RNA sequence: GUGGAAGUCUGUUAGAGUUGGUGUCCUACAAUACCCUCUCGUGAUCUAUGUGUAGGGGUGAAAGGCCCAUCGAGUCCGGCA
RNA sequence: GUCGGGUGAGAACCCCGACGGCCUAAUGGAUAAGGGUUCCUCAGCACUGCUGAUCAGCUGAGGGUUAGCCGGUCCUAAGUCAUACCGCAACUCGACUAUGACGAAAUGGGAAACGGGUUAAUAUUCCCGUGCCACUAUGCAGUGAAAGUUGACGCCCUGGGGUCGAUCACGCUGGGCAUCGCCCAGUCGAACCGUCCAACUCCGUGGAAGCCGUAAUGGCAGGAAGCGGACGAACGGCGGCAUAGGGAAACGUGAUUCAACCUGGGGCCCAUGAAAAGACGAGCAUAGUGUCCGUACCGAGAACCGACACAGGUGUCCAUGGCGGCGAAAGCCAAGGCCUGUCGGGAGCAACCAACGUUAGGGAAUUCGGCAAGUUAGUCCCGUACCUUCGGAAGAAGGGAUGCCUGCUCCGGAACGGAGCAGGUCGCAGUGACUCGGAAGCUCGGACUGUCUAGUAACAACAUAGGUGACCGCAAAUCCGCAAGGACUCGUACGGUCACUGAAUCCUGCCCAGUGCAGGUAUCUGAACACCUCGUACAAGAGGACGAAGGACCUGUCAACGGCGGGGGUCUUAAGGUAGCGUAGUACCUUGCCGCAUCAGUAGCGGCUUGCAUGAAUGGAUUAACCAGAGCUUCACUGUCCCAACGUUGGGCCCGGUGAACUGUACAUUCCAGUGCGGAGUCUGGAGACACCCAGGGGGAAGCGAAGACCCUAUGGAGCUUUACUGCAGGCUGUCGCUGAGGACUCUCACUCCGGGAGGAGGACACCGAUAGCCGGGCA
RNA sequence: CGAGUGGCUUGCUACCUCGAUGUCGGUUCCCUCCAUCCUGCCCGUGCAGAAGCGGGCAAGGGUGAGGUUGUUCGCCUAUUA
RNA sequence: ACGACCGUAUAGUACGAGAGGAACUACGGUUGGUGGCCACUGGUGUACCGGUUGUUCGAGAGAGCACGUGCCGGGUAGCCA
């Protein structure tokens, strides 16, 4: 059985949804957590510097 | 390299731990104030999935029901005692200093009121050998000659299910059943024959620990596999 | 006996599991009463099918060697 | 004679797999497909869903295998022009 | 698919009829996930659709999903999160312990709904009829009320009860067929209320010393059979429900085999097969309340995932439709679905290719190799070797039979079940198609079933039972974490950790010098702190004394790493290869030599064997059974071959429509020679050459496709190794702090551990903080 | 001992090619060379004959089937001008 | 577009003590290669005719399906060796 496309037809779990706190679809019903905002993990926003170049 | 296989149990992940949520009890002797003025009918015989060995239910006077460790002879209907007082016969306990020298005990405690630390396997049992007033000596049974405090609780007779290591696993399949109900990874990969990557004994074309098996005590987890301190190695002489 | 291991495993093993189940099926006599009419139930558990008593004993043999001398001393 | 054991046999039952054809395909129906043959099929079996283990870390009946077409160290962005 | 026809401006593919076909665990019915309006209607064809299109999953516009009793909602599972506590420089990080919550929509547990009617689209939801559950109120009854029971459970074999379905017999209703007299369909009717009870258990009676009973096991004076009785089942029987419903009509009755469902008996475990909410226990009348969320449709060779209307992938139930047969097998056929695994038209339709049928004689000569193809085949009877772990080998091998028709016998209660007999009789052929093993021997490997490189490796590799060694008495050994803490562990030596070998059988020699591990150790060596001397009004610093682990030194140990040679009739460096096996999957020499077998055998097998360079758990030998494992031989068979032929289906070719990509410095009709950076269509000399087009098989363009994988180079990278360099964790050990009282000692008060508690054990140690020495590819 | 020809073997060189000119053996199909194995015609002989042995002209045609081995080569068998 | 061989007569002759043993020439045939043809033999022949298994159309008759003939037997034209 190939990694591939035979592999891909076994895919309809729902993981990844409508965020209530930011509205993304990152919403991680199974970890409760959001991948975008980090609703589910922390009051604070989650935000990284990587996200930008580092003099910008 | 990675870590090898060892290094992975500590983490005690579910491959590596025991199915505890379908263990039933642990046979720990009861807790008398004093007297011995405690009793209990033996109301069934199960078998204990922890230790491949039967356990005996167990009703008290005060309606306590609960589980205890079993020796063998021990039967349905059969009343039991547990106490300084209580009589000496198979299936009853009491602290060594009521036990009288030479008589074989199980379920010996390490200090008295833990509840039971030694032999509690299938068929084996310690054996009370010196009394006193500041120490109780029994013969574990590794052989080894163990110091008690007089007040260490234990139960007379042997451990029921004695012979269970006399019959072969013939099968792997038989062995993998019995690995189920325990805290284990089974089967057994040898070390040689993984790649170098994986175990200090990976590597090289032909199959072979390339360097001595005895490793030190001294050695760091990841490298300490082999013959641990190993006295000696062999069979001659 | 061991007839269901076929060819399998070699003379040994099904040579005691023959001998160990032998002994194992025999008729045993029975503690609380005196019949022959002891069944193993389980692993260390045996059961007189006339009194109904329900005993632990050997993992293959309601008694074992070790067993039978609790008795004496 | 009865009985009906078995990591027991036959078996395209379901289901699982894949020895050979070095067949067909090879801007494919398909970024691993098609056909015939072949193996397993009461058990260390197969299978659904839920759930746990996370990157020098997992997981590995050990092939450096597998961890979302990527693994002798995943992916993303950043370090970075 | 074809012939007619319908609609339309337009019809091969939109619709109707007929004829012809396809699908049967699916191409039919119901659904989970997922999708998200794809569902229904009307109007459309620019877009999307492998051609066309009046069609549509497409475009425009409207419409559609109705619940006390179907899910959710409730419970708890593996397990998750939150708060508290503690850690961390810190946190959105982290383990334990408390508390709380979360965690199952087909498929865990669970109060209660059936039948029919209705719409374009919903429907146990609406409507009709009937019924049921929970709570609450009122009334009557009730003092019971919580013990127990249930929820609630593994695997294998099996008896009994029993519905649907299917089938048989006969009757009734309707249809079909028309030499007969047959063939098909229907013959209905729920939940619910009431009632019946087999099995199990038990009681009374009885009184078996050999009887009772089973498919089997089994039962009994501790009381068998028999007789009576208590308790007690179905999604089942029976009555109501029902001058309900449904049907054009009839609107049956018995039987056999019996899925569901109910209830028992047996066997297995080094394996023991959830929990909780809830329910019962615990009556009845009447009345009221029963909210909130889901509900369409697809569920796949076009509604999901795979960029696609993708030959892939994707769970559940329909597992009892007919013939067939052992069968949930093949083949054929119903119910139901479809002609959308969606471009057509034409040419006896050439070459060539993919699939396939038939081939005289020879019969593996083909080939690395019988690769490919074929041979055999179902069932019954006879019969069956070597070898063997006594199981097996084995369906060994080899031999014979096999249909139909007429009349019967036996087993059984009987089957539309099975086993035989006699006579008759047809074919080339009776497992007539379909289904359906080719067989035998020798050798190597691994014992066996099992595992593996998703996507070139299925093997001899991994695993395995078995054998063995190592560590550890649990305040342990081993392992994870910075810490708080944690796995092993509801575990305790018959344990479980770390390794090696790899079933059984017969065995497993010699070596402790080096290296590893471990133990010991007079003496030697061995850091820091404190101490002492010198030095400094102090300090830096120099030296001394004491000396832990460690090393030197000694011993133990090879199923510990490994080793078992050269020379002479010992030497290096400890020993100097024993049993076995041997030209090996190890033997260079090598096609070794002898033999077998063949016309001929670098092969294979047996023997010899000085073994370039076999050898005992780096396991040796051997081995029945097993194997999509490697090699060899034989019988049988055959288009593999001699040597090719004819045929079949789909392409190819021509026509309508649709309609890409690869590739392209330029020029280019070349050929023979030469030359040139030595491998030129293009330079030189000749030769040949009128342009264009169709089909072909691929000689050349050092053809296209990839900044060669091989090799080297770079003061490139990465993974891996170690007695490379340098460091870092970690372990051991001394010392200082915690830390107290009276080179050996006692105590208790810190601190640690056991204990529910009292109290017990231990105790200035241990843990922990700091530092010093040793080890330290575990890691950088 | 001396003198040459070839470019089938081997060695040497590093001239071409590392932004790839795919390897050995075999097979199939075509053209060629002669230093001729057979066939045609000749000369010599230690040529009676038959047959050998050596030599000359000559490339029209032919040069096959099998056993081991991947093998090339070769060893071997029966045929053959 | 033809190459080569065997055999017979020559001849048991020439030659030679014998053993052995030719040729010119004239014939018949085989083999390899080549071109063509189908009266003959052979193959094919999903034209066709027949036999027959399972199933469906109620039986009969006559048919479909079982892969592009279910299977088996025979085989015209044509094509072929
Ligand atoms: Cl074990
Ligand atoms: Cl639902
Ligand atoms: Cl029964
Ligand atoms: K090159
Ligand atoms: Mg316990
Ligand atoms: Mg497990
Ligand atoms: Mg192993
Ligand atoms: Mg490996
Ligand atoms: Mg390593
Ligand atoms: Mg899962
Ligand atoms: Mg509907
Ligand atoms: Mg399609
Ligand atoms: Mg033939
Ligand atoms: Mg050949
Ligand atoms: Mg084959
Ligand atoms: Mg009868
Ligand atoms: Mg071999
Ligand atoms: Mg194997
Ligand atoms: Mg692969
Ligand atoms: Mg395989
Ligand atoms: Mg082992
Ligand atoms: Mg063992
Ligand atoms: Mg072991
Ligand atoms: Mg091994
Ligand atoms: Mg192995
Ligand atoms: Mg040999
Ligand atoms: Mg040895
Ligand atoms: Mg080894
Ligand atoms: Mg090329
Ligand atoms: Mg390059
Ligand atoms: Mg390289
Ligand atoms: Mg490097
Ligand atoms: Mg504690
Ligand atoms: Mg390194
Ligand atoms: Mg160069
Ligand atoms: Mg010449
Ligand atoms: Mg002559
Ligand atoms: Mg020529
Ligand atoms: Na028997
Ligand atoms: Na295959
Ligand atoms: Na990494
Ligand atoms: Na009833
Ligand atoms: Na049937
Ligand atoms: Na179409
Ligand atoms: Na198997
Ligand atoms: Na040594
Ligand atoms: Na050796
Ligand atoms: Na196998
Ligand atoms: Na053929
Ligand atoms: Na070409
Ligand atoms: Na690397
Ligand atoms: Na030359
Ligand atoms: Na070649
Ligand atoms: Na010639
Ligand atoms: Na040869
Ligand atoms: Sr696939
Ligand atoms: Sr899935
Ligand atoms: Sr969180
Ligand atoms: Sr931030
Ligand atoms: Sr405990
Ligand atoms: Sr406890
Ligand atoms: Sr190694
Ligand atoms: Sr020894
Ligand atoms: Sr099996
Ligand atoms: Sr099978
Ligand atoms: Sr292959
Ligand atoms: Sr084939
Ligand atoms: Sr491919
Ligand atoms: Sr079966
Ligand atoms: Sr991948
Ligand atoms: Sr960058
Ligand atoms: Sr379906
Ligand atoms: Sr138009
Ligand atoms: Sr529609
Ligand atoms: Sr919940
Ligand atoms: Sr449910
Ligand atoms: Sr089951
Ligand atoms: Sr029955
Ligand atoms: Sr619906
Ligand atoms: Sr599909
Ligand atoms: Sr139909
Ligand atoms: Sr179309
Ligand atoms: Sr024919
Ligand atoms: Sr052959
Ligand atoms: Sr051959
Ligand atoms: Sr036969
Ligand atoms: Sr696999
Ligand atoms: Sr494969
Ligand atoms: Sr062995
Ligand atoms: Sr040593
Ligand atoms: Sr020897
Ligand atoms: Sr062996
Ligand atoms: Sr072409
Ligand atoms: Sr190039
Ligand atoms: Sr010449
Ligand atoms: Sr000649
Ligand atoms: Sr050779
Ligand atoms: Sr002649
Ligand atoms: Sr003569
Ligand atoms: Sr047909
Ligand atoms: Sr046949």
């Amino acid at each position: 059985t190939g990694a591939g496309t035979p592999s891909q037809g076994k895919k309809n779990t729902t993981t990844h949804t409508k965020c209530r706190r930011c509205g993304e679809k990152s919403y991680h019903t199974k970890k409760k957590v959001c991948s975008s905002c980090g609703f589910g993990k922390s009051a604070k926003r989650r935000d990284y510097e990587w996200q930008s170049k580092a003099g910008e | 390299g990675r870590r090898i296989q060892g290094q992975r149990r500590g983490r005690g992940t579910s491959t590596f731990r025991a199915p505890s949520h379908r263990y039933k009890a642990d046979l720990e002797h009861r807790k008398v104030e004093d007297g011995d003025v405690i009793a209990g009918t033996v109301v069934d015989i199960e078998h204990d999935p922890a230790r491949s060995a039967p356990v005996a239910a167990v009703e008290f006077e005060d309606g306590d029901r609960r589980l205890i460790l079993a020796p063998e002879g021990v039967g349905v209907g059969d009343e039991l005692q547990v106490g300084v007082s209580a009589e000496i016969a198979p299936g009853n306990t009491l602290p060594l200093a009521e036990i009288p020298e030479g008589v074989p005990v199980c379920n010996v405690e390490s200090s008295p009121g833990d509840g039971g630390k030694f032999a509690r396997a299938s068929g084996v049992n310690a054996q009370l050998l010196t009394h006193d007033r500041n120490v109780a000596v029994v013969k574990l049974p590794s052989g080894e000659m163990k110091r008690l405090d007089p007040q260490c609780r234990a139960t007379i007779g042997v451990v029921a299910g004695g012979g269970r290591t006399d019959k072969p696993f013939v099968k792997a399949g038989n062995k993998h059943h019995k690995m189920k109900a325990r805290g284990t990874k089974w089967p057994n990969v040898r070390g040689v024959a993984m790649n170098a990557v994986d175990h200090p004994f990976g590597g090289g074309g032909r199959q072979h620990p390339g360097k001595p098996k005895s490793i030190s005590r001294n050695a760091p987890p990841g490298r300490k596999v082999g013959d641990i301190a190993s006295k000696r190695t062999g069979r001659g002489g | 006996r061991s007839g269901r291991f076929g060819a399998r495993y070699g003379r040994v093993s099904r040579r005691r599991v023959a001998e160990i189940e032998s002994e194992m099926n025999e008729d045993h006599a029975c503690p609380n009463c005196g019949e022959d009419r002891v069944d193993r139930q389980g692993t260390g558990i045996w059961q007189c099918s006339y009194c109904d008593y329900k005993f632990t004993g050997g993992s293959y043999k309601p008694e074992t060697p070790g067993g039978k001398t609790v008795r004496r001393s």
